[PDB]
Order: C-alpha cells, then sequence, then structure tokens
RNA sequence: UUCAUCUAGACAGCCGGACGGUGGCCAUGGAAGUCGGAAUCCGCUAAGGAGUGUGUAACAACUCACCGGCCGAAUGAACUA
C-alpha cells in the first residue's frame, strides 16, 4: 500500500454509530470557506469524503449497518462525503442556504455568469495606478470621488482572462463559486 | 497592545477602528510574565527559554482570531512555545 | 559445445588412512560430452571443499535423460558470469523442450546479448516453473492464451537454381 | 455505401494443425503441428505416416489449407 | 499596445520554450531529452531568459 | 521484443464509406470524397462489421508497434475530416503597422499575400494548395478561417502562413508581432 | 538488480480546491508563502508547508508538493552492461 495505511479505522467506527446521513456531493468548493466550513457546529457530527472504494464501498462494508445499501453506491461523484445527523432537514436549510465566499477560478479562469454596470456611489482612488487607467472608462477624479456614467460591453461567458484584467472583476470581490451546501441522497432513521 | 508588523482587519465605521487587535504576538510573555517579549527586543534573541509559563489556555487564541474548530488545546501547545521558544512548560517539544 | 548433456559426477576425496570411507559429494553439470564433464566437476568442486582432481577420484559417471523429453515445459534459469568489468549473477526464463535443450538456447542468446561465453558462465540451478501464468519474465507469456493464432508472412523460397521465369510470390 | 477490405487470407498455425515436412529424415509426409514451444519452432507428431514426437523449426516445413 | 491575451497568445509560440545548454536549440518547455543527434540528446536545458 | 501480433479499433460513422485494395485507401464521406496513399507500413485490415476496421504488424518489432497507433490516427483524421474537416482560427497582431491580408488571384492560381508588416516594402507571397478555401472571420475582426476535406494541406497551407511572418535580426521575445495560430476545430456545429 | 504500487480502480491525463491564525521568531530601511540565520505548525480532512518554483521594494495575484471526482487497468524510480 502506498495510499490506504490507515483505511480500516478510518470510517469503519465513524458510521458504525450513526443511521440518520446527510450527504454532500460538489466540485464547486473552495478550501479556505471549505474546511472552515467544515468547522461550522461540529462536536457532534464529523465531515469527510471516501475515494476509489466508494466503487468497492458498495461490498466493502458489507457488514449490514443498514439494509439499504442501494442507496450507497451509485454518488461516487464530485468531492462526495458524509456529513452525519440524527435528525432531519427541518432547519438545516436556516443556515446554508446561500452561503459564499471566494477567489475566482485561477488568476482569471473560466466563470459563468454574467455582470452589469450601474451608475451608483463608490468613490475610489487611483491606488496601483496601472490597471484600467486608460481604457475607456471614466476614472475621473471628481474631486475626492468617483461616479461612472459609461455602460460598458466586455463582461462575457467562459472566460481566459489576461494579466490586470482579472483584478477588474475581482475589485468588487465577485466569485462564482457559490454550493450552498447540498443534501441530495435521501436516507435517513 | 504591541509594536509588532501589525495585521490589519480593519472595517472601519465613523473613523472608529474595530478596538480589538488581532495582535502579532509581541505581548505573549510581557504581559504579566517575564518582560523579554517587547521589552528587551533589540539586545539579542528571543528565542530564549522552556521556563514555567502559563496554564491561562483558555485566552490564548481568543485574541488571534480563534479558528481551531474542533480543539483550541492542541493549538494552545502550538504558538506559544512552538512557534516562538520562550515559553512551553511541557516535554512535547517536537 | 555439440547438443549437450547432463550428469551426475560422484566425486569422494581419497581415503585417509587415519579417518576413511570420506563424504561422497553429488553434483549436476551440463557438458557437451563425458569427459569436459568430470573437467567441470574439479571447478566447481574447487570453489566449495579442499580438494583437487589429485586429491580425490570419482565413483560414477551416469548420464541422465527426462523422463519426459516429449511435453513442454517453461524454465527458469540462474546463472553467473563475468562480463569484462565485473562478475554478475542474474536469471533468464526459457520456454524450452528438455532440461539440456534449454540450455543451448540459454547460452545461446547471453553469448548473443551480453557477450559473454562458456568458460564465464556458471548455471545455478535450472528450474522448471510449477506451471503456467505464475512466471514473471513477461515475454514467454506471449504464449500463455487460448486459441495462439499468429500466421507468418512473407514466405521466401529457396533457389534450387539461378534463374527464375515467375517473379515469385510469397503467399503462405 | 460499402466498406470492404479485400481476403486478409493466409494460412495460420493452430493448435493441432496438419503441416507437411519438406526435409531432412521424414522428407515429404504429412505430420501434424500440435503445439507451439517457440516463435521460430514447434510441435510436430503424425504417427501414422511414420513420425516421432520431436520439436522441429519452421524453416524446414511448408503448409498445406488443411486444418481439424 | 498589445492585447496580454493576445501577448499570451504569442507567448507559447516563441517566448517560453527551453533550450538545449550544449546545441542552442529550442526545445518544447518540458521536455527530458532533446531532441537531436550532434548533443546526443543531452540532459542540462536552461530555461529561456526574459525581458526580466 | 518481438511482439506477437497486434491489432486495435478503428471506428467507422455510418455515412463514409472505405473500400481498399492493397493499402492504399479511397475514402467518401457527406463531404466531398478523397482518396489517400500509405505504402510503407507493411499491415493488413480487417472490416469486421460495417464500422470497425483492424489493422495488424504481426511479428512485429517495436518501432513497429508504435506505427500502429500511428495509423490509428492516419486514417480517423481523414474519416473526421471527410464529414467534419479543419476550420482555424488565426489572430493577427500589430504593433506598430498593420495587416491586410487579402487574397489575390494571380494566374489564376489564387495566392494569399501580405502587405505592410513592420513596414516592410517586400510584397509576400503564399502558394496554396487546393482542398483550403480561405475565409475570413467577418466583423469579428483580424483572424483567418481555414476550411478544407484535408488533414495535412490544411495546416501546412496554415503552419506555412504563421511562419512568413517572422522578424528576424531582431529580439524575438519583445517584437511579438507577426501571425499565430490561435485555435483549430472542426467546421461542424459545436465546434 | 534494488525498491514502492498494482481492478480497495493504479499511472498519464482532465472538473474543483489548496488555507484561519501567522504580516510564525531573528534579521530587518524592507521579509509575508515562495532574499536569508535557527528550528521544523495546529485544526480537521482529501490535503495543503510554520512552504516545491514564479511575482509588489514590502502587501497581495498564480503554479504547485498536496489532493475528492470521469476513464479505468497495469505504472514509476534509482542503478547495471
Ligand atoms: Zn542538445
Amino acid at each position: 500500500r502506498e495510499k490506504k495505511a490507515e483505511y480500516f479505522a478510518k470510517l469503519r467506527e465513524y458510521l458504525e454509530e450513526y443511521k440518520s446521513l446527510f450527504v454532500v456531493g460538489v466540485d464547486n468548493v473552495s478550501s479556505q470557506q471549505m474546511h472552515e466550513v467544515r468547522k461550522e457546529l461540529r462536536g457532534r457530527a464529523v465531515v469527510l469524503m471516501g475515494k476509489n472504494t466508494m466503487v468497492r464501498r458498495a461490498i466493502r462494508g458489507f457488514l449490514s449497518d443498514l439494509p439499504d445499501f442501494e442507496k450507497l453506491l451509485p454518488f461516487v461523484k464530485g468531492n462526495v462525503g458524509f456529513v452525519f445527523t440524527n435528525e432531519p432537514l427541518t432547519e438545516i436549510k436556516n443556515v446554508i442556504v446561500s452561503n459564499r465566499v471566494a477567489a475566482p477560478a485561477r488568476a482569471g479562469a473560466v466563470a459563468p455568469e454574467d455582470i452589469w454596470v450601474r451608475a451608483v456611489n463608490t468613490g475610489m482612488e487611483p491606488g496601483k495606478t496601472s490597471f484600467f487607467q486608460a481604457l475607456g472608462v471614466p476614472t475621473k477624479i471628481a474631486r475626492g470621488t468617483i461616479e461612472i456614467v459609461s455602460d460598458v460591453k466586455v463582461v462575457d461567458a467562459g472566460n481566459k482572462v489576461g494579466q490586470s484584467e482579472a483584478s477588474l472583476l475581482n475589485l468588487l470581490n465577485i466569485s462564482p463559486f457559490t454550493f450552498g451546501l447540498t443534501v441530495v441522497q435521501v436516507y435517513d432513521n | 497592545k504591541g509594536i509588532k508588523v501589525t495585521v490589519q482587519l480593519k472595517i472601519q465605521n465613523r473613523q472608529a477602528a474595530a478596538s480589538v487587535v488581532p495582535s502579532a504576538s509581541s505581548l505573549v510573555i510581557t504581559a504579566l510574565k517575564e518582560p523579554p517579549r517587547d521589552r528587551k527586543k533589540d539586545k539579542n534573541v528571543k528565542h530564549s527559554g522552556n521556563i514555567q509559563l502559563d496554564e491561562i489556555i483558555e485566552i490564548a487564541r481568543q485574541m488571534r482570531d480563534k479558528s481551531f474548530g474542533r480543539t483550541l488545546a492542541s493549538v494552545t501547545k502550538e504558538i506559544l512555545g512552538t512557534a516562538q521558544s520562550v515559553g512551553c512548560r511541557v516535554d512535547f517539544k517536537n | 559445445m555439440a547438443h549437450f548433456k547432463e550428469y551426475q559426477v560422484i566425486g569422494r576425496r581419497l581415503p585417509t588412512e587415519s579417518v576413511p570411507e570420506p563424504k561422497l559429494f553429488r553434483m549436476r553439470i551440463f557438458a557437451s560430452n563425458e569427459v569436459i564433464a568430470k573437467s567441470r566437476y574439479w571447478y566447481f568442486l574447487q570453489k566449495l571443499h579442499k580438494v583437487k582432481k589429485a586429491s580425490g577420484e570419482i565413483v560414477s559417471i551416469n548420464q541422465i535423460n527426462e523422463a519426459h523429453p516429449t511435453k513442454v515445459k517453461n524454465f527458469g534459469v540462474w546463472v553467473r558470469y563475468d562480463s569484462r568489468s565485473g562478475t554478475h549473477n542474474m536469471y533468464k526464463e526459457i520456454r524450452d523442450v528438455s532440461r539440456v535443450a534449454a540450455v543451448e538456447t540459454l547460452y545461446q542468446d547471453m553469448a548473443a546479448r551480453h557477450r559473454a561465453r562458456f568458460r564465464s558462465i556458471h548455471i545455478l540451478k535450472v528450474a522448471e516453473i510449477e506451471k503456467t501464468a505464475d512466471v514473471k519474465r513477461q515475454y514467454v507469456k506471449q504464449f500463455l492464451t487460448k486459441d495462439l493464432k499468429f500466421p507468418l508472412p512473407h514466405r521466401v523460397q529457396k533457389s534450387t537454381k539461378t534463374f527464375s521465369y515467375k517473379r515469385p510470390s510469397t503467399f503462405y | 455505401t460499402d466498406s470492404i477490405v479485400k481476403a486478409s487470407n493466409w494460412r495460420l498455425v493452430e493448435v493441432g494443425r496438419v503441416v507437411l515436412i519438406k526435409k531432412g529424415q521424414s522428407a515429404g509426409k504429412l505430420a501434424a503441428i500440435v503445439e507451439i514451444i517457440d516463435q521460430k519452432k514447434v510441435l510436430i507428431d503424425g504417427p501414422k505416416a511414420g513420425v516421432p514426437r520431436q520439436a522441429i523449426n519452421l524453416g524446414q516445413v511448408v503448409l498445406t489449407p488443411l486444418t481439424f | 499596445i498589445i492585447e496580454p491575451s493576445l501577448k499570451a497568445l504569442a507567448s507559447k509560440y516563441n517566448c517560453d520554450k527551453s533550450v538545449c545548454r550544449k546545441c542552442y536549440a529550442r526545445l518544447p518547455p518540458r521536455a527530458t531529452n532533446c531532441r537531436k543527434r550532434k548533443c546526443g540528446h543531452t540532459n542540462q536545458l536552461r530555461p529561456k531568459k526574459k525581458l526580466k | 521484443m518481438k511482439y506477437i501480433q497486434t491489432e486495435q479499433q478503428i471506428e467507422v460513422p455510418e455515412g463514409v464509406t472505405v473500400s481498399i485494395k492493397s493499402r492504399i485507401v479511397k475514402v467518401v464521406g457527406p463531404r466531398g470524397t478523397l482518396t489517400k496513399n500509405l505504402k510503407h507500413i507493411d499491415v493488413t485490415f480487417t472490416k469486421v462489421n460495417n464500422q470497425l476496421i483492424k489493422v495488424a504488424v504481426h511479428n512485429g518489432g517495436r518501432k513497429h508497434v508504435a506505427a500502429l497507433r500511428t495509423v490509428k490516427s492516419l486514417v480517423d483524421n481523414m474519416i473526421t475530416g471527410v464529414t467534419k474537416g479543419y476550420k482555424y482560427k488565426m489572430r493577427y497582431v500589430y504593433a506598430h503597422f498593420p495587416i491586410n491580408v487579402n487574397i489575390v488571384e494571380k494566374d489564376g492560381a489564387k495566392f494569399i499575400e501580405v502587405r505592410n508588416f513592420l513596414g516592410d516594402k517586400k510584397i509576400r507571397n503564399v502558394p496554396v494548395r487546393d482542398g483550403v478555401t480561405i475565409e475570413f472571420s467577418t466583423n469579428v475582426k483580424d483572424e483567418i478561417v481555414l476550411s478544407g476535406n484535408s488533414v495535412e494541406d490544411v495546416s501546412q497551407n496554415a503552419a506555412d502562413l504563421q511562419q512568413i511572418c517572422r522578424v528576424r535580426n531582431k529580439d524575438i521575445r519583445k517584437f511579438l508581432d507577426g501571425i499565430y495560430v490561435s485555435h483549430k476545430g472542426f467546421i461542424t456545429e459545436d465546434l
């Protein structure tokens, strides 16, 4: 073994006493927010993911924890694992219904949706003054403030963003990585 | 309270700063124990000592942006005496 | 240096009249005939024990043939030699008929590929491996499938005379 | 609308094939090539036309279109 | 002044490709040996120096 | 190490049609027929059933059995290329000077050229094979879109249009002006 | 040869991560994750360093060692002659 040095006492004591399961299925996930929203309310529930033998976990743990192992195999997809529970989802959609915070895909890699400009009150100043100061948007320093009056047509879908152009969208701290933490698999009591 | 390289997590509100210090760790022995953390800072190093220092383990991550999740008692053996070398007072020194 | 033979040679190290009846060593030797076989005995045994040929004799020379020279059997052979930078062991595997016929086509690539020769090779034990498909050099495991079909292309024909009239075809 | 390739038709050497010796002692009598031993040599035994069961090579026999 | 992504479109074909430290040819930026015979497919490859 | 026998899986779709004598290939697909020549590799092919093709170099060496995977990918490209073909994105660049690549037709031979490249006075010229037919990306500016049913004769007729533009006796990592090729594609939709 | 994997699913690839403190001490005009001296991180995990290479003078922006998902079985290193 190079990869499974400690896997027998990995989760064959974790789900040993747990019968009502909430699941997680994702690739659109962070780390910084992610494993520290693994630090959300822990103390009675544990968080983990499986790996390659989740294709075999249909026939690894066949020791009949609960006799409904048809509900176990065909979701070996994504960063998929186990966030256990006792009681149902009656208040679990009162916490993580719309949670997100991130940096975008790498240095200005792909991002699905579209933004739009609007005359609002921001009031910025020339900081690192080599980003966007002559590209057509008005950085007209209005005796202290900045109020945009233009309607630009740049933002598209499926982008591979260049040098300084990935800190114009990131000037507004925009992250397309939503993932309100879902529960997709039906398994209880 | 401190003169070290001050991290700022400061969302300002009507000129009033966020009056808790995110506290670059310049006041971890010089508070009520020996002066050599901030006092005597340009005479020699501050990696000196393994002496009986503290058992105030609760307050330790109450200052520096509490992010343990599971156990804060694993981090209380782990900055003062590990990230520094002035006071640890236990032989988990590895 | 022929098609090889295999022998047992029974050495004894001449009876001392302080303590007679010595200990009767026995080997297994590959040899082109019976009288290179005797001189391979006093060259392997002089690495083990305190003898020489003027200090011993040969009790008997019993030529062996195989009990089944008519089946096939995958072999695994340990040899050691010295190419000119140093002495080296190691191993080969031959898919061949009998124990004597394998060591030819064991020596007939170790002389061709690593360019050693017969005064340097020291065969350790010609092991007939136990069954099929539990062997480790995979280039004999070309030959371990069911329905082993292959055609050989390009059937060249011999020339009895020196003027064909035909522009020869090579259908097989 | 036709996806044809020509023949791919040779003779083949199969386990238990018939074959025709051409040189040596046997000299033009029908063997039966039973079992491959290597790429350049095989086993033959057709022992109703007076041949023993020895390992022969393939630079010495030619092949017939019969197969059983 | 060109587009910085079109600068990066140009960058794959000319700018960042490795070079043999013995026969000076352009080598593709991950490559163990070289590709030719007067260097003997050698195993020293400096990267291509930038404009700082 | 003298491999015994080797076959693989060349797929044939429903419309294209492959009939081969000795080892040359005839192919007719939905977008204009072709034929090519491969008489240097010593293989044999077998259609099994209407959609799949074998290759075989049995009693091959080791440099033989590298050249079967290469003709898993020398006859597929014409199978795709007779029902897709190749489509090209070749973005321009200007550092100080424009570029007007436009298809003049001298001698009725349809030769593509380029003026005004880095302030030059030579009129460049490129010989243009058949198969291809130059079009430009209209109103999404300064690219070239090269069609065709061939595979080598499109990206040698593209690769020898992005290497005329070499600037010489200067730096090449500042003088980034030239002609480069952005992304080749297939002319069919979603590609 | 000598090791480690190897249908508990491997490698090459591709989807997404890669940190909260801490901008750990010293040395610093300026050391932050990637100029440096000395040691030699917790939490959880799938796992992330008191950092494998870039980048601001110093912040930050990236690739990464390090990983969970699609294919899905054979793969990698150091030596030898
Ligand atoms: Zn070279």
